[PDB]
């Protein structure tokens, strides 16, 4: 089926160099072009560069030419990408373009895309304290890097009044995300609140016990 | 009385170029062509020798299928008594041409950025392109005194050039496909019909 | 590398008179030479072909010939706008080469040199220095001889010449001789004379005036 | 770039049109269109190109059209699953390529909701490290209109905020969090710190006192 | 109909370097070879360069070698050329020459050109003063370069009885050209004249009245 799988990336420091990739199956790949759209966090897309049907031409937006190098394969029918001189501003989810046919230039089938940041930030392991005064609790996860850390009340057991509010990256580096529970004031001190922090990246297990 | 497999000739998914161009002959059908006539797709659709509405209802012997390659800005050069590259060197209708022509856009199609290297067209040549002469020959022409060795250089490189396509170029500069028919009778009984 | 040569470097004649030109090759070249026509200032255009066809669009007045190494190239009857060097280039091997040069004037019996004088404009004194022009119009032949006379005093070193190209339509010469000095002597000097020396006059002509008096 | 109205909204049932406007050398002079709709979070997909032309699957209620150095997309008959973002995208014949911008939809269907905020003094351990980051946490606003003014006893105060654009929570309605960055000496000198949020100019008063 | 228009040009450094265009119309500008020809100041002509159809084979002359390179765009139908490593005694017109047409026939209407030179003294504009008495007219020119400098009467509203004499050096370094007009004086006072003067390497436009 008409289909298309991104190779993957992370986190990496400016100035630096990378290169991402796209698995095409369904269609013939040697008979299309590639593009790459990029998106910045909650904003508008943005075109990246285009590769021709056969490896032979060449294009480059404005703020990326000079820094990125497209190259293609027909007999494997994989795209090879390749992000030079790393800038923090790049960061953003890359979709691996389609070229598809009944067209042109345009852009139609639209791989999933990677996520790839850019920041020279401390990953800091995620320290979590109490959230404490319908009244609500929560825990505390502040100061730590990078993006996500997921929570957990009791292990999937608390479900009613559970929000993720916006994070935004504290120009520090760090960011700071927390849980909440909106829970009448009968039923505070008879069940227990436990926040199941899991910070992935690194793989730690941290709780608090919150109290009002 | 099976239909005349126009789906896999104009909806083809790979046209070869105009030097090369390739041939199908077909015969035996019952035959609709009004479904192209009131298709209203169709950039253009002229022919000589019988009007569309009257070849529908007519009975026919032979009929052969050819296409190609062409720019916009020379889509006139096919027509009996035309001249231009194309028809001195890589098609040229008969005077007396018989057959049917139809071209339409296909810049959704057969244009791709940065330019299309595959459809080529012949350049030179000794003298004139007789009717429907085929000519395959990459020979390097020597129009000079010093051998030629078919390497490529100061004398009469290849016959053969590519057209650009790129897609952001003017309605004229961007490929415009093309099936030629062709109309014949003979002394055999009429196979297709309406 | 084959070297190319060109005969004569110069020619003159007049109207309706018949001149040759003659190109001779190095090495062996059967057909393949072009001739070629620029008038000054312009860009050349080619004349014959192969050394043996006609341009479309030139007059059927030029013809040559010639084959192998020798080649020749006349011109029926000259006009007053066929004024121009002519040149020749091989046609076969890699290392293209043109010819040398050769120029063509039109020959015409005489003309009387027209003579005027010209004083230096105010600004220019405003600017500190004097540069007096003394020009000859529409006259032949082109060489001719122009003396200054300042105070009776013959003045010769510091002068220039630029001579025009002929004329196409009564192919004629015209010189403007311009004698540039500082403000300073020119105030020094009064009286300037500028003294012609042509053929076609009888007797040494000369306009004159005085400083200050215009 | 080009120019895209940054929110557009209207009731369920109704006819919405959006504006893209460009210069002139590019999607005036080239029937090259091409809109897109993108889910949250997914991937986009194609809707129109280069006047109407809709890919096979899509409904023929999308319809779009293009004057002068404007194109124009217009939706009849709204529904919820269609509130998401649009864009739009043609040729760039100098040799680059362009995007429209942004266009946020949001087809209404309740008229308003009053935000839930929640105030925490810090926690006793973060007070040891020479830090107090009072933090006041919302949710169940909607629509997306929250602003942070933490209030002190007698003076207004914003030093070191962290303000957020709201984010859609579960319930069709919108959360946010904050961080105040005052000094220690900021947090105890104080009688009590007040928890003052703007909602679509509704506001809920949660103190905090040093305990 | 067929023209060959060519780019720029002017003062470069000794040694220096710089790109020449050559626009085409008329013809389908992939059909065609193409050469550049130079001609020094009153001087033979004297082939340099000469590139085939696609930029397969190249071809210099012994004394430019290693330094010229030429190139084509199909797309685009404009020949171009970058010169590095200039040598003083390049300075010259170079010309844009097809060659061996569709037809046969070779170097067709190969056009106008574009004066280089090296050199590098300045790039001064002139001075104008006017000229005054059957008499005759004109302004004269002084003191400017580089070449060349247009002058037309009235903004070319007279044309006989006009005359303009080619440009000599100075003794300083610079040219200057002189240009007179005759008319019957029953014109003298009633009727004023200017020359139109127009440096292009400095757009220094000045006219000037004429009258005694
Ligand atoms: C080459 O390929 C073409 C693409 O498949 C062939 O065209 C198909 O031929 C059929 C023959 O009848 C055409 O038929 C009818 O089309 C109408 C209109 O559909 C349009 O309207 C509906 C709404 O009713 C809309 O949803 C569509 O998107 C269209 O806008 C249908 O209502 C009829 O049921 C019937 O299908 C097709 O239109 C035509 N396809 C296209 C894309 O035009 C063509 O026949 C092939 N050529 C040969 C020689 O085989």
């Amino acid at each position: 089926q008409v289909q298309l799988v991104e190779s993957g990336g992370g986190v990496v420091q400016p100035g630096r160099s990378l290169r991402l990739s796209c698995a095409a199956s369904g269609f013939t790949f040697s008979n299309y072009a590639m593009y790459w759209v990029r998106q910045a966090p909650g904003k508008g897309l943005e075109w990246v560069a285009v590769i021709s049907y056969d490896g032979s031409n060449k294009y480059y937006a404005d703020s990326v030419k000079g820094r990125f190098t497209i190259s293609r394969d027909n007999s494997k029918n994989t795209l090879y990408l390749q992000m030079n001189s790393l800038r923090t501003e790049d960061t953003a989810v890359y979709y691996c373009a389609s070229g598809s046919d009944y067209g042109d230039y345009l852009l139609v089938y639209w791989g999933q895309g990677t996520l790839v940041t850019v920041s020279s930030a401390s990953t800091k392991g995620p320290s979590v304290f109490p959230l404490a005064p319908t009244a609500a609790l929560g825990c505390l996860v502040k100061d730590y890097f990078p993006e996500p850390v997921t929570v957990s009340w009791n292990s999937g057991a608390l479900t009613s009044g559970v929000h993720t509010f916006p994070a935004v990256l504290q120009s520090s580096g760090l960011y700071s995300l927390s849980s909440v529970v909106t829970v009448p004031s009968s039923s505070l001190g008879t069940q227990t609140y436990i926040c199941n922090v899991n910070h992935k990246p690194s793989n730690t297990k941290v709780d608090k016990k919150v109290e009002p | 009385t099976n239909l005349c497999p126009f789906g896999e000739v104009f909806n083809a998914t790979r046209f070869a170029s105009v030097y090369a161009w390739n041939r199908k002959r077909i015969s035996n059908c019952v035959a609709d062509y009004s479904v192209l006539y009131n298709s209203a797709s169709f950039s253009t659709f002229k022919c000589y020798g019988v009007s569309p509405t009257k070849l529908n209802d007519l009975c026919f012997t032979n009929v052969y299928a050819d296409s190609f390659v062409i720019r916009g800005d020379e889509v006139r050069q096919i027509a009996p008594g035309q001249t231009g590259k194309i028809a001195d060197y890589n098609y040229k209708l008969p005077d007396d041409f018989t057959g049917c022509v139809i071209a339409w856009n296909s810049n959704n199609l057969d244009s791709k950025v940065g330019g299309n290297y595959n459809y080529l067209y012949r350049l030179f040549r000794k003298s004139n392109l007789k009717p429907f002469e085929r000519d395959i020959s990459t020979e390097i022409y020597q129009a000079g005194s010093t051998p030629c060795n078919g390497v490529e250089g100061f004398n009469c490189y290849f016959p053969l050039q590519s057209y650009g396509f790129q897609p952001t170029n003017g309605v004229g500069y961007q490929p415009y496909r093309v099936v030629v028919l062709s109309f014949e009778l003979l002394h055999a009984p009429a196979t297709v019909c309406g | 590398d084959i070297q190319m040569t060109q005969s004569p470097s110069s020619l003159s004649a007049s109207v309706g008179d018949r001149v040759t030109i003659t190109c001779q090759a190095s090495q062996d070249i059967t057909n393949y030479l072009n001739w070629y026509q620029q008038k000054p200032g312009k860009a050349p255009k080619l004349l014959i072909y192969a050394a043996s066809n006609l341009e479309t669009g030139v007059p059927s007045r030029f013809s040559g010939s010639g084959s192998g190494t020798d080649f020749t190239f006349t011109i029926s009857g000259l006009q007053p706008e066929d004024i121009a060097t002519y040149y020749c280039q091989q046609y076969d091997n890699l290392p293209l080469t043109f010819g040398g040069g050769t120029k063509v004037e039109i020959k015409r019996t005489v003309a009387a040199p027209s003579v005027f004088i010209f004083p230096p404009s105010d600004e220019q004194l405003k600017s500190g220095t004097a540069s007096v022009v003394c020009l000859l119009n529409n006259f032949y032949p082109r060489e001719a001889k122009v003396q200054w006379k300042v105070d009776n005093a013959l003045q010769s070193g510091n002068s220039q010449e630029s001579v025009t190209e002929q004329d196409s339509k009564d192919s004629t010469y015209s010189l403007s001789s311009t004698l540039t000095l500082s403000k300073a002597d020119y105030e020094k000097h009064k009286v300037y004379a500028c003294e012609v020396t042509h053929q076609g006059l009888s007797s040494p002509v000369t306009k004159s005036f005085n400083r200050g008096e215009c | 770039a080009l120019t895209q109205p940054a929110s557009v909204s209207g009731s369920p049932g109704q006819s919405i049109t959006i504006s893209c406007t460009g210069t002139s050398s590019d999607v005036g002079g080239y029937n090259y269109v091409s809109w897109y709709q993108q889910h949250p979070g997914k991937a986009p997909k194609l809707m129109i190109y280069d006047v109407s032309k809709r890919p096979s699957g899509v409904s023929n209620r999308f319809s779009g059209s293009k004057s002068g150095n404007t194109a124009s997309l217009t939706i009849s008959g709204l529904q919820s699953e269609d509130e998401a973002d649009y864009y739009c995208n043609s040729l760039t014949s100098i040799s680059t390529w362009v995007f429209g911008g942004g266009t946020k939809l949001t087809v209404l269907g309740q008229p308003k909701a009053a935000p839930s905020v929640t105030l925490f003094p810090p926690s006793s351990e973060e007070l040891q490290a020479n830090k107090a980051t009072l933090v006041c946490l919302i949710s169940d606003f909607y629509p997306g209109a929250v602003t942070v003014a933490w209030k002190a006893d007698s003076s207004p105060v914003k030093a070191g905020v962290e303000t957020t654009t709201p984010s859609k929570q579960s319930n069709n309605k919108y959360a946010a969090s904050s961080y105040l960055s005052l000094t220690p000496e900021q947090w105890k000198s104080h009688r009590s710190y007040s928890c003052q949020v703007t909602h679509e100019g509704s506001t809920v008063e949660k103190t905090v006192a040093p305990t």
